[PDB]
């Protein structure tokens, strides 16, 4: 349950970073 | 193979940033540099989250691997992207650093090994299907 919160956090952050690097690519 | 070297490179870098030496626990250069830099950016923009990343895992040598495995499976359960890969390396880094802080030095080499194996079996297929690492360097370098 503490492993879920961490990876949920990890997923949220990485997806955002990845979002931005996509906006730049345009 | 070069995946193992990637893993050791990033982990060395993160360990070196906290005054620890990899040596105490054991082109393609454009890929390393980019990964180092992406990881730095990650840790900066999410400094708060990262200050206390792995505390709540209560890492021990007995539970280490299972904590690691649970986190990585969840992280990639519904797919891969480059940012999630970066989260993966950054996660691995936090894990190593905590090990040493907590005087669980033995874990560093194991963690390195786990990441290397996870990378080879679970991520590299996506990576090739998505341009290889040279694409990463293009997008994140």
């Amino acid at each position: 349950a503490s492993t879920k919160k961490l990876s949920e956090c990890l997923k949220r952050i990485g997806d955002e970073l990845d979002s931005n690097m996509e906006l730049q690519r345009m | 193979q070069s995946n193992r070297e990637l893993v050791v490179d990033f982990l060395s870098y993160k360990l070196s940033q906290k005054g620890y030496s990899w040596s105490q626990f054991s082109e393609s250069e454009a890929v390393k540099q980019a990964l180092r830099e992406a990881g730095d950016e990650f840790e900066l923009r999410y400094r708060r989250a990262f200050s206390d990343l792995t505390s709540q895992l209560h890492i021990t040598p007995g539970t280490a691997y299972q904590s690691f495995e649970q986190v990585v499976n969840e992280l990639f359960r519904d797919g891969v992207n480059w940012g999630r890969i970066v989260a993966f390396f950054s996660f691995g880094g936090a894990l190593c650093v905590e090990s040493v802080d907590k005087e669980m030095q033995v874990l560093v080499s194991r963690i390195a090994a786990w990441m290397a194996t996870y990378l080879n079996d679970h991520l590299e297929p996506w990576i090739q299907e998505n341009g290889g690492w040279d694409t990463f360097v293009e997008l994140y370098g």
